[PDB]
């Protein structure tokens, strides 16, 4: 219990979960609401309201409350999180790209942007002062996701529609301002074989997975995959663990704090929970309970690995326990479409950013004063935290 | 902010253990690690002698012992918590001890979770690698070779991701591991057969068994029978090839096994320790064969006596039994053959102190002297008590001591075997027959007057110098050899002797005396009408009684006259203050530089320094006493002289290289003492009282054992009681209701009560659960017995405690936040606010405030008392009609566990949101968040250093200091609370608090340091967290580069590593935080190597400005 837990630590001392923090916060779960004030609507160039995909909190030092967010019109917005302010959180708006946003991704440690878009190339960015670094070349189609690894800040890799899988480095030449490809992985994912979501485990690692082939592929960055002359083979290969006959393909990659555990959610609207870090390719857990029908949906992790939040089609967040899958989850009402890219903030474990198709971008918080003193209706709280049943 | 963390109490608490010969191959040895520090015994007859202690730069988390082939002694070991492993081996060069450090290395991976169950590590019996299993799903095997310097590990990647523990077999002709996994079809133990050259395992030698399910620990039996034993919490098993037996004995199904050991060589006799102090022994019954190995017949458990809470065993030599406890005293068992009474075979021997779980702490003074001593609720379960912690170092009713000196009638025993007690009308002799004492008058000696010296001069020939007349006499020869009565017949107070000469001063009349046997003659009779209180003579040194320079005080004034000998004319005038005529004044010579105390009868001493080459009067630091006359004497402790003070709070003045301190002996009165070393009493002097004759480390600590955990203490001067909030823990009787296990110091308390709250008249307790009941002790503050024990509500907790004045009551309250919870629940649902009051033996409940939640923190606010009521914070108001009423309301909390004020302002730590600091605003009435912490940080413990700056703790053994943005705008640039220091410090912080254990007494020496503030963590460490200034941090922070570029590591660990703040999400180097044990370090180093620190940097930056700023720095600790 989470009282028992705090009651015996001065008596006992640290003793390990297993997850990153020290006592069990599943009680506390079902107080997230959303107040009316984060309901900000991504409003697109000509004035409707536009959805916005792909969202995702900073890291910089003193500004780890940032979080950045994108739309089908190519509008990148920097949000303010802690403040309560309608008009004061966008601090920031330009227009990245003129053909839709498809993944953002935060230079680890720096006031730094990546945009991964339609335009089939990629900018970098310096949100510090409005610029455009470089514009990277050389995808034959639109891309789908970019990730940085967190103990190299200046890589960062890049997997298109088109189906290849390329490596960039900031410090190698600027040549005309158009970034070149230093590793590339031609063909990486084929059975339309777009590479849904790439990731970095460590500084060589890189993690992939495919719309269609449906098998999760380890890289090592070592190796040059550019002279290879024939399908590339992944260093590890963590095959379809499901039973649906049908061409699968997963939408999402996660990994936890200590990089072992990697959740990828699939087709089947399951979340299968691999190992990295031994021989069980089998998946440990399965957490199901949601509809992964798009490929736009993705999750994220608390920031003590102990809690997964995930979107779905049914216009609801659901998060469950990275310890108990067979508990029912926590379901986060109060969309009205389907909830895309969700962002757990690392740097606060209140703050839950639910992104959503609705041209809703919705901060959930906690509210533990639950009988506080007014009420203000249901005016005031926009979203609802309730477990499933 | 710049602050200064000291250890005031090393870390008592032991967290492993291991046995073998590692400071030589003969000698046995014991090493305990209580935590960052490592105890090398050795185990002679008489039990464990200390031979040398290090200090590790790390947690000390893996302890193991191994003799690889082609060394003599054992190899140990050590990996600490931030993955620092390394190899250490014992190396006495002569005289000088020293651990040097055969291999080091990180042992840290990039990706991998840290396992569940803790560091587990393990070494190959033929000692040819070791084995951790630091992370889930792999196991690191780092080769024993002699090249492998650097502990080169290599990771071997295993498809059991959750593993329980890991041994090595015995007797297998490779390497191969024995471990419990855990898949979803249940707990299993598979074996593999690791090999170094393909760097993978192998199969095992036997195939997986399916063990009970809650299997915990593996332990490998020796050659002789070979294979595992798996002992769980019901049954223990026994694993090897084909064979298998299993018990199922009742006698440990009470509580689970923890700790294991082996007590023979050949593996037939177990130790085994458990959570409840039982220390069961699991024997192996040993069955030959007509031809084959000795295979075993059944195993046999038994029950040997109830111990401390064990958390490491180690079977010493011949039967003693050493029992670490982190929650208790690691005593020393002795495993009696035979069984003495109640069914138990362990007797305890050597109980050693142990502050342990310091749950909570005040500070006070009992004697109102201004030095408070801690007190902590220390322990826990069933070993809780109330250690006693203080600073610093036979009532027979006799009048006035007008003298006392040892009489050395023994030839050169050294032993006063004669003691001349006087008073002001009668003087009798203790004859000392040993340690016999009995009062029988030497005949060489009168006692019709009051005697007032009786010293030895020469030829073993005393003198007795008494009042209104001396007569010397010879006490071996027995004859007068010399009585030259004094012409002046007046009453001698002042009466100096030292060697073979005797200079008196009979009230105001100073003779030179050449006072030698047979020869007294009064040479000088110099009188003067100013009368002569004290004067004494003494030479410089080796020489016999030669002191070319004397001075002498005066009465209006009390000008020490100081005079050059060569030239007795004025060189520089010399004025003192004071009017009062002196008690005592003393010339003192500890150090080359020499200091002359002057004991004024109001307390107050002026210790001049004087000086051989000048004598003049140095500066006047004044060191305050008692109105008590204080009266100056040297002592004789150790080779070099030294004095002690003595007044109604006695002093020994053990002064320190360029330093005089005054630390205060624990003497309740003192005024007249006498030096002795005899056998009966070689430690304390002869040490007489005021008006009763008695006789007689730095941190003293006392023990009152409460037998059961202890949560929260105050203190109520009002009452002189305290407040301790211990809870006992009852098994559910079979026929209903609850049934202690052993009498605490709840049940064996004088007129106990049982609370009657009427609030919740709205939770099934099954025959086998184990329900707690907390009580409000009441100890008296002198004799520490339970004057009272309220025991509470049923399933209701006691969390919170304050005593304080509340509103405009007179009366001092006991004020407890409690808190119901019942197993169902999550999180408690209701709580109550119940103050008492102390009135005379008995508590009354005045009020009740029943709560919606639990009260986990209070503390008085401005004479109202604020609550933080689960994760709310609210301030209430005592209103007349005595009833608690709702004010300041504040919904912004998660779970905040601890409160802390200071004027205004509140510092409101939370369970994971870190610091938040609160303001009341008076008019306003009502609450506002000035500033507040972002960045998590899993707060333990919290407190106010300053107005600005707000320390903290995290529970990852983390220190933090947060300080208010000042240089910003209001608008959410000023609400940022900015991190300033950053420092590991190792240990789980459980309370804060003001104070310190060192006496001020307006001691206005400039103090480098300012405010102080204690803390007691988990393992018994106590520190002095201070604040320094910009300048001397800065030089401090320098001094500890050097050291740390000079002095080296016993384990080759990095200083500025070890104290990073380290945390699962970021690491960040130490920022505004001087660690005060590697800059009190610098005292201990040799003058040559110290030199290397002190070159090339204040101005000078010579070894004495740095020497001086570390020892005033140091006396603060």
């Amino acid at each position: 219990m989470l009282f028992n837990s705090v009651l015996r630590q001065p008596q006992l001392g640290v003793l390990r979960n297993g997850w990153s923090s020290q006592y069990p916060l599943q009680s506390l779960l079902t107080g997230y609401q959303c107040s009316g004030n984060d309901e900000h609507t991504s409003y697109g160039e000509t004035g409707v309201p536009v959805p916005p995909f792909g969202c995702t909190f900073s890291s910089a030092p003193n500004m780890e409350h940032v979080l950045a967010v994108a739309n089908e019109e190519g509008f990148v917005r920097l949000y303010n999180t802690e403040s309560q302010s309608f008009r004061k959180k966008c601090f920031k708006e330009w227009m990245a790209h003129w053909n839709a946003v498809f993944d953002l991704a935060w230079v680890p440690g720096e006031l730094k942007l990546v945009t991964a878009a339609g335009d089939q190339t990629a900018k970098f960015w310096d949100v510090k002062a409005g610029e455009l670094i470089g514009t990277c070349k050389g995808h034959q189609c639109s891309l789908k996701s970019v990730a940085f690894s967190k103990f190299e800040k200046a890589v960062f890799c890049t997997g298109g529609r088109d189906g290849n899988i390329m490596v960039w480095d900031t410090r190698c030449n600027k040549k005309d301002g158009f970034y070149r490809q230093v590793n590339q992985i031609s063909g990486a994912h084929n059975t339309q074989q777009s590479v849904t979501v790439v990731l970095f485990q460590d500084e060589n690692t890189l993690v992939s997975a495919g719309a269609v082939d449906g098998i999760i592929k380890v890289w090592d960055l070592r190796k040059n995959y550019t002279a290879y002359r024939q399908e590339p083979i992944a260093s590890k290969s963590f095959l379809y663990p499901g039973s649906s006959t049908r061409k699968l393909g997963y939408s999402s990659l996660i990994l936890d704090s200590t990089g072992s555990t990697l959740f990828a959610n699939c087709t089947d609207d399951n979340i299968y929970m691999f190992n990295m870090t031994g021989l069980k390719t089998s998946p440990v857990a399965i957490f199901n309970g949601h509809q992964n029908s798009t490929f736009y949906v993705k999750s994220s992790l608390s920031p003590d690995d102990q809690f997964l939040v995930s979107g779905s089609s049914d216009e609801a967040a659901y998060i469950w326990k990275v310890s108990t899958p067979w508990q029912p989850p926590t379901v986060l009402l109060g969309h009205s479409q389907e909830v895309t890219s969700v962002c757990w903030c690392p740097s606060d474990f209140t703050k839950i950013a639910t992104c959503s198709d609705d041209n809703t971008l919705k901060i959930w918080r906690l509210n533990r004063g639950l009988e506080e003193k007014p009420g203000g209706d249901k005016l005031s709280t926009v979203g609802w935290a309730s477990q499933k049943k | 902010s710049y602050n200064y963390v000291v250890t005031a109490q090393k870390p008592t608490a032991v967290n492993g253990c291991v046995t073998g010969h590692f400071t030589s191959a003969e000698d046995l040895n014991l090493l305990i690690a209580k935590n960052t520090r490592l105890e090398i015994y050795v185990v002679t007859a008489e039990g464990l002698r200390p031979v040398k202690e290090v200090g590790m730069y790390g947690k000390i988390a893996v302890m193991e012992l191994f003799r690889p082939k082609g060394e003599s002694k054992d190899l140990l070991f050590i990996l600490t918590a931030k993955y620092n492993a390394c190899i250490l081996e014992y190396k006495q060069s002569g005289e000088s001890i020293d651990i040097i450090t055969r291999a080091h290395g990180n042992v840290q991976d990039r990706i991998g979770r840290p396992s569940e169950t803790g560091i587990i590590g393990i070494i190959d019996p033929e000692c040819r690698m070791i084995g951790l299993r630091l992370y889930d799903g792999l196991f690191k095997v780092i080769p024993l070779d002699r090249d492998n310097k650097e502990l080169k590990a290599f990771n071997i990647r295993l498809e059991e991701l959750h593993v329980i523990d890991v041994k090595f077999l015995y007797g297998c002709q490779a390497p191969t591991i024995c471990f419990v996994y855990q898949d979803p079809q249940g707990r299993h133990v598979k074996t593999y057969e690791v090999s170094l050259r393909e760097k993978e395992f192998n199969k095992g030698p036997w195939k997986q068994e399916n063990v009970e399910a809650e299997a915990s620990m593996v332990i490998a039996v020796p050659e002789p029978f070979g294979g595992a034993i798996i002992i769980g919490q019901e049954s223990i098993t026994y694993h090897n090839g084909d064979k298998y037996l299993a018990i199922a004995p009742p006698i440990i199904k009470q509580s689970t096994i923890v700790c294991h050991n082996r007590v023979d060589p050949n593996g037939s006799r177990y130790l085994l320790g458990d959570m409840e102090g039982r220390l069961f022994m699991l024997l192996l019954e040993k069955e030959e064969q007509m031809d084959g190995t000795v295979t075993l017949k059944d195993l046999r458990v038994e029950l040997l006596g109830e111990t401390s809470i064990a958390e490491c065993l180690t079977y010493l030599d011949n039967g003693v039994v050493f029992v670490g406890s982190r929650l208790g005293d690691s005593q020393l068992v002795k495993l009696n053959v035979d069984s003495n009474e109640q069914g138990s075979y362990v007797v305890a021997m050597e109980t050693f102190t142990n502050l342990g779980p310091i749950v909570d702490m005040c500070v006070v003074d009992l004697e109102r002297q201004g030095q408070g001593q801690l007190v902590t609720c220390s322990g826990a379960f069933k070993e809780g008590s109330l250690r006693i912690i203080r600073n610093g170092i036979a009532s027979i009713d006799l009048p006035g001591i007008k003298g006392l000196w040892p009489l050395r009638s023994d030839p050169n025993r050294e032993t006063d075997d004669t003691l001349v007690l006087s008073f002001v009308g009668q003087t009798r002799v203790l004859m000392l027959n040993g340690e016999e004492v009995e009062e029988t008058e030497l005949m060489g000696f009168v006692d019709d007057q009051q005697t007032f010296f009786c010293g030895n001069v020469a030829h073993q020939q005393l003198i007795q110098i008494t009042s209104a007349s001396v007569r010397l006499v010879s006490q071996e020869p027995k004859a007068l050899v010399s009585e030259w009565k004094e012409p002046q017949a007046k009453n001698i107070s002042v009466a100096s002797c030292n060697s073979s000469q005797v200079v008196v001063a009979v009230g105001r009349a100073l003779y030179y005396l050449q006072i030698h046997p047979q020869e007294l003659r009064q040479i000088s009779h110099t009188e003067m009408e100013h009368e002569v209180a004290c004067l004494d003579i003494t030479p410089l040194g080796d020489s016999n009684g030669l002191s070319p320079l004397c001075a002498i005080g005066l009465w209006t004034d009390i000008s020490a006259r100081i005079l050059k000998l060569p030239s007795f004319e004025l060189l520089h005038k010399e004025m003192l203050g004071g009017e009062i005529i002196p008690r005592s004044i003393l010339m003192t010579t500890f150090e080359s530089s020499h200091y002359l105390l002057c004991a004024l009868g109001d307390g107050a001493l002026f210790y001049f320094g004087l000086n051989i080459e000048t004598g003049l009067l140095s500066d006047r630091k004044k060191v305050t006493l008692g109105t008590q006359p204080t009266v100056l004497r040297t002592f004789r402790s150790l080779s070099t002289t030294n004095v002690f003070a003595c007044s109604d709070r006695p002093t020994v003045i053990y002064s320190s290289n360029h330093k005089l301190v005054f630390s205060n002996v624990n003497l309740k009165e003192v005024n007249y003492m006498c030096p002795l070393n005899s056998d009966g009493y070689p430690d304390s002097l002869a040490l007489a009282n005021n008006s009763t004759l008695t006789i007689g480390q730095k941190l003293h600590i006392r023990t009152v054992p409460l037998y059961e955990s202890p949560r929260k203490i105050c203190y109520q001067e009002v009452s002189q009681c305290f407040g301790v909030l211990s809870s006992r823990i009852e098994v559910q009787d079979t026929s209903g209701g609850t049934t202690a296990l052993r009498p605490s110091a709840s049940t064996q308390a004088l007129s106990s009560s049982v609370s009657s709250s009427k609030l919740f008249s709205s939770h099934e307790t099954s025959f086998g659960e184990e329900v707690e009941v907390h009580n409000l002790l009441i100890i008296d503050q002198h004799t520490f017995e339970v004057l009272h024990a309220h025991q509470f509500l049923q399933n209701e907790y006691a969390l919170s405690l304050v005593s304080c004045k509340l509103g405009k009551d007179p009366n001092t309250y006991f004020i407890v936040g409690t808190a119901m919870v019942y197993p169902e629940e999550a999180e408690p649902k209701q709580g109550r606010i119940v103050v008492f009051q102390y009135s005379d033996g008995k508590l009354q409940t005045v009020a009740e405030k029943e709560v919606k939640g639990a009260v986990y923190s209070m503390v008085e606010f401005n004479g109202k008392l604020l609550a933080s009521i689960n994760s709310t914070v609210r301030l209430y108001e005592w209103t007349t009609e005595k009833e608690l009423r709702t004010e300041c309301n504040h919904y912004n909390n998660i779970m905040a566990l601890y409160l802390k004020t200071k004027g205004d302002f509140i510092l409101v730590g939370d369970l994971m949101r870190s610091v938040l600091l609160l303001a009341y605003k008076p008019m306003e009435g009502n609450f506002e968040e000035i500033a507040r912490d972002f960045n998590p940080n899993w707060m333990s413990a919290v407190e106010i250093l300053d107005d600005d700056n707000f320390l903290g703790a995290e529970n990852a053994f983390n220190l933090f200091v947060c300080q208010k943005d000042s240089a910003a705008t209001t608008d959410e640039e000023r609400q940022h609370l900015q991190e300033v220091g950053l420092f590991h410090l190792g240990e789980f912080v459980n309370v804060f608090c003001h104070g310190s254990l060192v006496m001020q007494n307006l001691g206005e020496t400039s103090t480098p340091t300012q405010g102080s503030v204690l803390f007691g963590t988990v393992n018994g460490m106590i520190g002095l967290v201070t604040s320094l200034s910009e300048s001397w941090y800065n030089l401090l922070l320098d001094m500890q580069n050097r050291l740390n570029k000079v002095i080296k590591s016993v384990g080759k660990i990095e200083h500025s590593f070890w104290r990073s703040f380290h945390t699962e999400r970021k690491t960040e180097p130490a920022t505004g935080f001087i660690d005060g044990d590697l800059i009190e370090s610098f005292l201990d180093i040799s003058r040559p190597k110290m030199q290397e620190v002190v070159a090339n940097l204040k101005r000078e930056a010579t070894a004495d400005d740095l020497i001086k700023v570390v020892e005033e720095l140091t006396r603060i600790h």
